[PDB]
C-alpha cells in the first residue's frame, strides 16, 4: 500500500499539472490579439450605425443560413470575389468622348 | 439592442455541455508515434505540371535567344 | 528523402530558403489558390492554354 | 511575349509551391529530430534498466 | 461597368464581416472557448473526486 499510495501521489500530481495547463490554455483563450482587434471592429460599425448597413448585414445573414455554411462560405466568396476583381478596369479611362 | 450582434455572437450555453468521448480519455498505445504527414496543406495545384510548364518556359527563353525572322 | 527529391526536381530545394514568405501552411494555401485563380484568368484572357 | 508575361506568374506560383515544399520538408524533419530526441531518451533510459 | 459595379458589390461584402466583428474568427473563438471551459471543468472535477 506505501507503493500503491506514493504511485497514487504521483498520478494526483501529474492531474493537478494537466489541470492547471489547461487552466492556462483558458486563460489564453481569452484576452487574445484577436480579442484586442474586437471592440474596435464595434466601434467602427458604430460609426455608421444601421440603415443601409442593417440592410446589408440581414441580407448577408439569411445568404449565411440559406448557405448552411459560416467559414467555407465565406472563404469561397472572398476567393470567388477576388477572383472576379482580377479581371477589373478594361479600358475605363474613356467612356464619354467614344460616345460623343 | 441590434438583433444582428445577437445573432452573430454564441450563447455560451447552447452546447449540450460539450461532453467527451465515453467516460476517460480513450486508451492509446505506449509509443502510437505514427508519423503520417506526407501532405501539409496546400494541395490543389499539381507541382509537376507546372514543373514541366517551367522547363518549357526556360525552354522559350533559349529561342528567344536564338534569331527570329529578318 | 522523397519530399527532397521532389523540391530538386522542382528546380532546387537550397534555392528556397533565401526567398521570403510566410512559414504558416493556411497562408500558402491561400496564396497558392490566388495564383491558380489568377492564373485561370490570365489563360481566360488567352483563351488558348 | 504574352506567354512570358504569363509565364511570369507561372513561375511565381512555382517559387510559391517550392516554398510550400520547403516548408513541408522542414516540419517533416523537425519532427523527426523531436522522433530522435524520444528514441534517444528512451534509450537512455534502456541504458539505466 | 458592370464589374465596378460588382467590385463595388464585392467590398460591400467584405465590409459586411470586416465593419462588424469578424464572423469566422468570433465562431472559432466561441468553439474554442467551449471546449477549453469544458475541458477546465472535467479536470477540476476528476482533481475534487481524487
Amino acid at each position: 500500500m506505501n507503493d500503491v499510495i506514493g504511485f497514487f501521489n504521483e498520478r494526483e500530481a501529474d492531474l493537478k499539472s494537466q489541470y492547471e495547463d489547461k487552466k492556462k490554455f483558458v486563460k489564453e483563450m481569452r484576452d487574445t490579439p484577436e480579442f484586442q482587434s474586437w471592440m474596435r471592429e464595434i466601434r467602427s460599425y458604430d460609426q455608421d450605425t444601421k440603415e443601409k448597413l442593417n440592410k446589408v448585414a440581414e441580407k448577408y445573414e439569411e445568404e449565411g443560413n440559406f448557405n448552411l455554411s459560416f467559414v467555407q462560405d465565406v472563404l469561397d466568396k472572398l476567393e470567388s470575389e477576388i477572383a472576379m476583381v482580377n479581371h477589373d478596369e478594361s479600358a475605363v479611362t474613356i467612356l464619354d468622348q467614344v460616345t460623343a | 439592442d441590434p438583433i444582428l450582434k445577437r445573432t452573430i455572437i454564441s450563447k455560451r450555453k447552447a452546447p449540450s455541455n460539450n461532453e467527451d468521448e465515453e467516460i476517460v480519455k480513450t486508451p492509446r498505445k505506449l509509443v502510437n508515434y505514427v508519423p503520417l504527414k506526407i501532405f501539409n496543406l496546400g494541395d490543389s495545384f499539381d507541382d509537376t505540371i507546372t514543373t514541366t510548364v517551367a522547363k518549357l518556359q526556360d525552354l522559350k527563353k533559349e529561342i528567344l535567344d536564338s534569331p527570329r525572322s529578318n | 528523402q522523397r519530399q527532397i527529391q521532389n523540391a530538386c526536381a522542382f528546380c532546387s530545394k537550397e534555392r528556397i530558403e533565401n526567398v521570403d514568405l510566410p512559414d504558416t501552411q493556411e497562408e500558402i494555401k491561400r496564396e497558392l489558390d490566388k495564383v491558380s485563380r489568377m492564373i485561370q484568368k490570365a489563360e481566360k484572357s488567352l483563351g488558348l492554354s | 511575349r504574352e506567354l512570358n508575361q504569363t509565364s511570369d506568374l507561372n513561375e511565381r506560383k512555382m517559387l510559391l509551391q517550392a516554398k510550400s515544399l520547403w516548408i513541408d520538408v522542414a516540419h517533416n524533419t523537425d519532427a523527426c529530430k523531436n522522433l530522435e530526441n524520444e528514441i534517444s531518451g528512451i534509450q537512455q533510459k534502456v541504458d539505466e534498466v | 461597368v458592370e464589374s465596378l459595379r460588382d467590385f463595388q458589390n464585392k467590398k460591400g461584402e467584405i465590409e459586411l464581416h470586416s465593419q462588424l466583428l469578424p464572423y469566422v474568427k468570433v465562431k472559432d473563438h466561441k468553439e474554442k472557448l467551449n471546449i477549453y471551459k469544458e475541458e477546465y471543468e472535467r479536470a477540476k472535477a476528476n482533481l475534487r473526486a481524487i
